[PDB]
This record gives C-alpha cells, structure tokens and sequence, in this order.
C-alpha cells in the first residue's frame, strides 16, 4: 500500500 | 521472523520525444507483490503475487492512481535536478527512490527509511529518526530546505510508522501461506578434480527462502575465508533463491573440510562434510 | 557519471538434467545505468522466448535483472547468455555450467 505524492519535487 | 515492505521507483529520462520510463516494484521481504511500467498496455499497477489478485477494485483504482502521481513528481525531478546540475538536453539520466517499512516478530514497527539518487549516487534520505535529512550535493541540499519546509519528513513518519506497518501486517496475514513460510535451503556438496593433487570442493544451498543466507568453509575446525569462491545469491526464478560456496583443496584432504549453512529455517545450523 | 558493469551468472533453476525441461537464467547484477541488453543462446542462436523480472535495485543502487526461458538440456547441445552495456567494449559471453 502506497503512500501519497506528499514528496514535492527537488 | 522480522519482516519488511518495501517500493522501488526507477524514472529513466528519454531526451529526444517522450516521457521517461518509470518502473515501479513493490516487495513484502524477498517477495514481490506488484508493479507499474510506464510502457506497459494497462496503464495500472498489475499484480505479481497471487494473494494480492485477491484485492478489491478499489485497491488497484488507488493504488494505480498514487504510483502514476509518483511518476509524474519524478518527471518533473529529471529536469529539476538536471538544471541543478548544469546539464544539456541531450543525456540520459537516472532518479531511483526507495522507502519502506521494517517491522519485528511481534509485528510492531522497528525502522522506517527513504533514500533517493540521482545517477546511481546518493542524492539525499531521511535518516533512522525519521525526523532529518542527509544531503549529498549542494544541489541535494536545496531540496533538503524545499522538503524542510513542505515538511516531509513528519508525513513520511506517519506513513513508516503508520499505515507501512498496518499494511504490511495485512500482507503478512493475507498470504500467510508463503509469506510467513521459511524454506531452509536444501545442501549438497560436489567434487570436481582440478588437476591430479587439487580439487574444487563446492558446497550448495538451493531453493531457500528469504535470501538471507551465510555459507562458510572452514579446514580442521577454523575458518577458511581463503581459497573460498562466495558467488552472490541469486534467483532460482520460482521466488526461492540459491547460492554456492566453493574451496580448492589438496587432494586426499577433503576430510577436513566442513561447509557451514546458516539460514532463518534451519533451527542448528547444517555442516555438512565431503566423504 | 556512474557506470559499472553487470555482474552474470547463467544457470538453471532445478538441478539439470538432460531430457527433464527446466528454466535457463541469466542474472544480471550490479550494473548502471539500466540499459542492458541480456540475449541466451542455444549453439550460438538466440532463443526467441526470453523473459525477465521487472526493474529493481540493490542498497548501493546497482541494477538487477534474472532473464529466464524454459529449456530441456541435453549433453551435446551448448547454451549460454550474451550481455551487453556502456561500460563494455564489446558483448560479454558467459557459458552456461552445469556445476556452477
């Protein structure tokens, strides 16, 4: 189970 | 036995036309479960387990939903890190990510990890505290401010510690049946004659799973880390895996030589000899 | 940039037999970047049917890929995997041993 695009980008 | 789940992403950049090739794979231990290929006919994360072909639709309209988002951060990334790094329009470049979950034999959470790269080197990851960040690059560096501030790192927490670990857990259960099944490795020995007063002696470990594995020689007792050739575990293709462990002995003296197995489902460890 | 070169080691996935099918393998491991070209070969020609798992990665970033296709081994007929990478000069061709 995936985690969400919380990541910003670089 | 201890447990853990873990995502690879692997984003390729295709300078000339496209997007770039985006690689997904999702693993519970030395078991992978799915994947998503940014070339493939589906567009959607496929299973490659069968105890998860057994989720809802609902599963797979999420799951397919976050791994694409994914993709799309990374694309993003490429040209990011590429204008950080001064580079043309005309390479090729490579982003990696892994992040996962280690959980013990209670099932309850021991370690949470992110790590990132930029053309197979460290580019930035969270650290064991799940609180900091470890920047490479000054460039890596202004991501580690961009994520500080955004802060990532405390919803990363949550999802390590969270709902990795409650999923996880879930797997575990959910295919039992392989999942949480120890396959001890199954030994033998071979003899070839390297000339007339030498000879090969290699010991075998075949179709054990996990991965984890320490084959060790040793002569009359102790050790023999030399004339010893430890090739690198490997697939059998069917999700168990082997290895090899062989030594160059004199011959007439194969007597004292003793392989040494040591794998999670073997309760004393195997040595096994040459006679 | 980073470039190493793959690691190999063709095999099969039970103990070989001759006239009993089994799978060869070729593993491909340790490379960068992830472009490689991984071929198996019967008495030189390339087998059609090649198959391999989905791109994944090591600790230290290095790629892996297991190349498999189903195949009875015989004791005359020759088999082996042909891989190539930026970081060769020209295709590294490695026999298939029954005792390795």
């Amino acid at each position: 189970f995936l985690p969400s695009d919380f990541f910003p980008s670089v | 036995g201890s447990h853990s789940m873990r995502y690879f992403f692997t984003s390729v950049s295709r300078p000339g036309r496209g997007e770039p090739r985006f690689i997904a794979v999702g693993y519970v231990d030395d078991t992978q479960f799915v994947r998503f290929d940014s070339d493939a006919a589906s567009q959607r994360m496929e299973p490659r387990a069968p105890w998860i072909e057994q989720e809802g639709p609902e599963y797979w309209d999420g799951e397919t939903r976050k791994v694409k988002a994914h993709s799309q951060t990374h694309r993003v990334d490429l040209g990011t890190l590429r204008g950080y790094y001064n580079q043309s329009e005309a390479g090729s470049h490579t982003v990696q990510r892994m992040y996962g979950c280690d959980v013990g034999s209670d099932w309850r959470f021991l370690r949470g990890y992110h790590q990132y790269a930029y053309d197979g080197k460290d580019y930035i990851a969270l650290k064991e505290d799940l609180r900091s960040w470890t920047a490479a690059d000054m460039a890596a560096q202004t991501t580690k401010h961009k994520w500080e501030a955004a802060h990532v790192a405390e919803q990363l927490r949550a999802y390590l510690e969270g709902t990795c670990v409650e999923w996880l857990r879930r797997y575990l259960e959910n295919g039992k049946e392989t999942l949480q099944r120890t396959d001890a490795p199954k030994t033998h020995m071979t003899h070839h004659a390297v000339s007339d007063h030498e000879a090969t002696l290699r010991c075998w470990a075949l179709s054990f799973y996990p991965a984890e594995i320490t084959l060790t020689w040793q002569r009359d007792g102790e050790d023999q880390t030399q004339d010893t050739e430890l090739v690198e575990t490997r697939p059998a293709g069917d999700g168990t895996f082997q290895k090899w462990a062989a030594v160059v002995v004199p011959s007439g003296q194969e007597q004292r030589y003793t392989c040494h197995v040591q794998h999670e489902g073997l309760p004393k460890p195997l040595t096994l000899r040459w006679e | 940039m980073i470039q190493r070169t793959p690691k190999i080691q063709v095999y099969s996935r039970h103990p070989a037999e001759n006239g009993k099918s089994n799978f060869l393998n070729c593993y491909v491991s340790g490379f960068h970047p992830s472009d490689i070209e991984v071929d198996l070969l019967k008495n030189g020609e390339r087998i059609e049917k090649v198959e391999h798992s989905d791109l994944s990665f090591s600790k230290d970033w290095s790629f892996y890929l297991l190349y498999y296709t189903e195949f009875t081994p015989t004791e005359k007929d020759e088999y082996a995997c042909r891989v190539n990478h930026v970081t060769l000069s020209q295709p590294k061709i490695v026999k298939w041993d029954r005792d390795m």
